[PDB]
């Protein structure tokens, strides 16, 4: 399942 | 649900597939430059912990906020673009952003 770092990227990052 | 950037991205990134989330921020910079904020300006977090970091420069961001008339299942968002300093809480090794704390 997602790590907190992975969750931050999925929810807040868009290159 | 669909059309503007916020409605599409909130759905594609699994934030509004099973609920409407009131607010969410997306940062538009390279991932490594966002990860680099964890060694930039150390500041206290709102909760008083001191593992928050503020970016030296502003970054391009899109704020997504639900309209006063949005209701599940048809979440509806207003999209606002801005260039703001981001403040992130960091943990782990590698020491990387795990939460947004604010934007200036």
């Amino acid at each position: 399942k997602e790590t907190a770092a992975a969750k931050f990227e999925r929810q807040h990052f868009d290159s | 649900s669909s059309s503007n950037y916020c409605n599409q991205m909130m759905k594609s990134r699994n934030l509004t597939k099973d609920r409407c989330k009131p607010v969410n921020t997306f940062v538009h910079e390279s991932l490594a430059d966002v990860q680099a904020v964890c060694s930039q300006k150390n500041v206290a977090c709102k909760n008083g912990q001191t593992n928050c970091y503020q970016s030296y420069s502003t970054m391009s961001i899109t704020d997504c906020r639900e309209t006063g008339s949005s209701k599940y299942p048809n979440c509806a968002y207003k999209t606002t673009q801005a260039n703001k300093h981001i403040i992130v809480a960091c943990e782990g090794n590698p020491y990387v952003p795990v939460h947004f704390d604010a934007s200036v």
